[PDB]
Parts: structure tokens; C-alpha cells; sequence
């Protein structure tokens, strides 16, 4: 049998208040963690979704239950000052890719915001070493075309700095280097996922928008993954470790094990609220 | 380093050669009567393909003007790519130099012209280059200084949401309208305002963002500006 989304979410909702209202300091404690870790793991989930985009003119295959994608739709991104040609490069193959998502209120209430979510490359690369024999890389560095993905996401940082509607960021790996990027630029609130840190030429290059702040990113990270195994800075905001992990760095790093990481502890902080009933 | 068959065949393919080679008259000839707009491989096309042979040491005027007369014969500098990628036209105005986008423009190529994907105005491209230069010669060739996208922004605000900060200061010295609402009822001085208070004081960016401030005054822009309302 099955149960659908808005039952499993009020049932949860249920759960989290039984520990909130318990005598227990642990139940109290834990029903605090289950309700970060029940919107962590959506955030999660929609960070794992944007890698599934390929023609961004077209639906993004597979979108978390509960959850709308709006990058196509320009009457609903214009709520956030937001349009269709600035959530991805336009050059090559958009390794640089946002994606914007509403969620169903019929399933969540009011308990949900709009996310954008970030998408970096699979293998950053250095310009001037890049295969030369595609055409559009001899073009863009004959024509002296600038590289970074982090002028864009401040970009979308400056904007969403005037939505007048709440709008949170997100994103895995480099994807989450650039979502942290657009939050602190923003104001918004930030959840990442095995981010990258912010280098400081891009904090420079870029000045009091990515200065201070970062109080309000969420930056979840698998223990043992890649990135914080390793002038590589720590991710922005506030570390959320997550054990649980399986296999070695690589293995750590894939977004599948920060969301089943999550899906750990919330098991764990349920068995608290249960414990004491 | 790149060989026009591995994107052309037949008639193409002999234009493309003509290209390849810098011949401009050859060009001429051939551009009246081949198909010029069908893709080849790799999504490359014609125009395309006479940008890809205008760069570095072949950057000549001939070269240039290579751009220009396939324009004229019917290539269309704003054809997408698949997926949303970019026109030729949007291509080189993210240019360091400005002398592919002039071809363009003397083919007659509208500085107003929008993009056939979004409908956003080419020339906001421009502030993604390396520096002024595109935007210059859009500007020259009379775009309206003034111009909106869909959410009511000027190249003004979005230059500086950009921190495209030589963008913002050419575009006010160039009498840009400063005054200007968006949408959302920001002006660019509402940023420069919020900018300024999150700087460090004395960095170079605040330094900047001064320099930003002192030329809007200059240019009679209100300053401090009105809060949103």
C-alpha cells in the first residue's frame, strides 16, 4: 500500500510536537533536531534533483514529492525578481544551472519556502587548460570571455536581496559554494550539502557581499567526505555533521549519502520522541 | 587547430573552406546561394564558424568583414543554439573587444535587438565582459541607453547587481537615467545604498562603491535614495 505526501508530513509534524511538549530534556532536544532535519532533507533532495536537468528549456525529470519546478515558468519566478535567463549560463553546456522550487501548500501548509538550487561543474577547470579541440572553448578564450560561475550567483544574491517574498538557497558541492555565495549576498536562508568553501579572491573579487553573515546556511556535511578531508576554505555557516557515512571520501561526498545521512539521524531522534512515550 | 569538415559537408563545407581561408570576395559569391542558417555538427553554423576564424593572429579586417557580409547574405546573428544557448550576437558581446560585435553591427544588426529565446535585450550580455568595450559600441551605435528586461531592470541596475562596477560608471557618465524603478520599485542607488553599508570601510571595493556614488551625484542622481516603498 502507499500513504501520500500530506499524511507522512502532519504525521511527522505530530511526532516533532510529542517530543517538543514531553518532560524530557532528550525528547525536547530531539524533536528540535527532527524538525532542522525534516526541512534539511527536502532542501537535500531538491540539491540531488538539479542534477537531473538537461535541456533547461524543458521539466527537470523526477522533481521530490510535494514540490513544483518553476524554472520555466516565468509569471511565478517574477514574485522573486526572478526570470528564466538568469538561472543558467548561455555560452556551452550549463554546468552553471539553477533551479527554482515552489512547494504545495495542499501538502506543507505554510511549513515550506520557495528554494533556488544550485548546480556547479562536475570537474571545475582552470581556462587556459581546457580541451582546445571544442570549438567553444578556443572561442570563449580567443574572444577573452571571463570565467565564473560566482558572478552569476552574486548576481542572483543582489536580486534576491529585494524579493519582497522569502525565498531559501540550496545546493550540493561546488553547487553549494555558489548557493552559499547567493545567501550571503542575499539576506536569504541557506542549506548546503558537502559544499565547497568561498576562496578568498572570490570573497575579495566580490567585497561585502560575501563578507560576514553566513549565521543563517545550514551547512550539512557527511563526516569523512571529500571536501572537508581536505587554500581550500572550510564551507560557510553553520556545520551540521552527519555520521553514518559509508565507503571513503568519494563515496561520502554523493548527495544520496548526505540525504540518507540525514534520513539516519532522523531515525535516531525519533527513537528519542518514542522512548518517552 | 579546428578543420570545417568536421561540421560541414557539400555546399556548406565549401563556404566554410572560403572562410576558412580569409576570402572574402569568394565569400560574397558563394553566400547568395548557400544555406546559411542550417546547423552543422556540433551545433556549430556558418557565422558561427567566421567568428571561430576572426581571433588571435586572425583577427583582420578582412576577417571581420567575413562576419559582416554572411549577416548581410541572410546569416542570423541571433539564431539560439539548442537549450537555451546563446546567438552569435549574444556570443561576442561577452568579448574583451569589441571589433566582432562592430561587424555585426555594420551588417545591421539592431543595438535594440532581443534575444529569440527569452526576449531579453542583447545588449545585457554586455555585462558580463572583461571590461567596457561591447557595451561602448552598442551604446555608439545608438541602443537606447534606457532599455528594460522583462522585470523592468535597466543595464544600470543590473550592472551593479553584477558588480559590474565599470559597467555602472560608463553607463552614468553616458547619462543613463539613474532615477529609474524596476519592478520592485528598487532604483540603482537603492543597492548602491545597501552596498555601501555592507562594504568595509577603506577596501577597495568600498572604494569603489564611492567612486560609483561621487560620479551618480556628479550626474545629478538623487542621493540619498528615496527608501522602497
Amino acid at each position: 500500500h502507499t500513504s501520500t505526501k500530506a499524511e507522512r508530513w502532519q504525521a511527522r509534524k505530530d511526532l516533532i510536537a510529542k517530543g517538543s511538549n514531553s518532560l524530557y530534556p532528550d525528547a525536547q532536544i530531539a524533536a528540535k533536531r527532527l524538525a532542522a532535519n525534516n526541512i534539511a532533507v527536502e532542501k537535500a533532495k531538491l540539491a540531488e534533483n538539479v542534477y537531473k536537468t538537461v535541456n533547461p528549456l524543458e521539466a527537470t525529470p523526477g522533481v521530490p514529492e510535494g514540490w513544483k519546478d518553476i524554472s520555466n515558468d516565468a509569471g511565478a519566478l517574477k514574485k522573486y525578481g526572478l526570470d528564466k535567463e538568469v538561472l543558467f549560463d548561455h555560452a556551452d553546456t550549463p554546468d552553471f544551472l539553477a533551479r527554482v522550487y515552489q512547494p504545495d501548500s495542499a501538502v506543507f501548509g505554510s511549513d515550506m519556502n520557495p528554494t533556488i538550487v544550485f548546480r556547479g561543474s562536475r570537474q571545475p577547470e582552470f581556462f587556459p587548460t581546457k580541451n582546445m579541440a571544442d570549438w567553444i572553448n578556443n572561442g570563449a578564450q580567443g574572444l577573452g570571455m571571463e570565467s565564473d560561475y560566482y558572478k552569476r550567483a552574486v548576481r542572483l544574491g543582489s536580486r534576491l536581496a529585494k524579493s519582497v517574498s522569502k525565498i531559501d538557497i540550496a545546493g550540493h558541492s561546488l553547487g553549494g559554494g555558489l548557493a552559499s555565495a547567493t545567501s550571503i549576498a542575499s539576506g536569504q536562508a541557506g542549506w548546503t550539502f558537502n559544499a565547497a568553501g568561498l576562496h578568498s579572491t572570490t570573497v575579495e573579487k566580490y567585497g561585502g557581499s560575501l563578507l560576514g553573515e553566513a549565521d543563517n546556511i545550514q551547512a550539512y556535511r557527511v563526516e569523512g567526505e571529500l571536501l572537508t578531508k581536505i587554500i581550500m576554505p572550510n564551507a560557510a555557516g553553520v556545520v551540521h555533521d552527519l555520521p553514518g557515512g559509508t565507503g571513503g571520501p568519494l563515496d561520502r561526498h554523493g548527495i544520496g549519502q548526505a540525504i540518507d545521512c540525514i534520513e539516519q539521524q532522523k531515525d535516531e531522534d525519533i527513537s528519542i520522541i518514542r522512548s518517552r512515550a | 587547430d579546428l578543420k570545417p569538415d568536421n561540421y560541414f559537408s557539400g555546399q556548406q563545407l565549401t563556404l566554410a573552406r572560403a572562410i576558412e581561408n580569409g576570402e572574402v570576395d569568394e565569400v560574397i559569391k558563394l553566400a547568395s546561394g548557400t544555406d546559411l542558417n542550417k546547423p552543422g555538427k556540433e551545433d556549430m553554423t556558418l557565422l558561427f564558424w567566421a567568428v571561430m576564424n576572426s581571433i588571435n593572429n586572425q583577427k583582420t579586417p578582412e576577417r571581420l568583414n567575413v562576419i559582416t557580409m554572411l549577416i548581410k547574405a541572410g546569416a542570423d546573428p541571433l539564431q539560439p543554439r539548442p537549450q537555451g544557448k546563446n546567438s552569435p550576437a549574444e556570443f561576442v558581446l561577452m568579448a574583451d573587444n569589441a571589433d566582432w560585435i562592430k561587424a555585426m553591427l555594420n551588417a545591421g544588426l539592431s543595438p535594440n535587438a532581443v534575444d529569440k529565446t527569452f526576449g531579453k535585450p542583447i545588449i545585457f550580455q554586455t555585462l558580463e565582459a572583461k571590461n567596457t568595450k561591447t557595451l561602448q559600441a552598442m551604446l555608439d551605435k545608438g541602443a537606447d541607453i534606457n532599455i528594460t528586461d522583462s522585470l523592468g531592470n535597466t543595464l544600470l541596475i543590473d550592472a551593479l547587481d553584477f558588480h559590474s562596477y565599470d559597467h555602472v560608471l560608463l553607463l552614468l557618465e553616458r547619462g543613463a537615467d539613474p532615477e529609474i524603478k524596476a519592478d520592485n520599485g528598487w532604483t540603482m542607488g537603492n543597492q548602491l545604498q545597501r552596498f555601501l553599508d555592507r562594504a568595509k570601510v577603506g577596501s577597495d571595493e568600498y572604494k569603489k562603491l564611492n567612486e560609483i556614488k561621487d560620479v551618480l551625484i556628479q550626474h545629478g542622481g538623487k542621493w540619498p535614495p528615496t527608501p522602497v516603498k
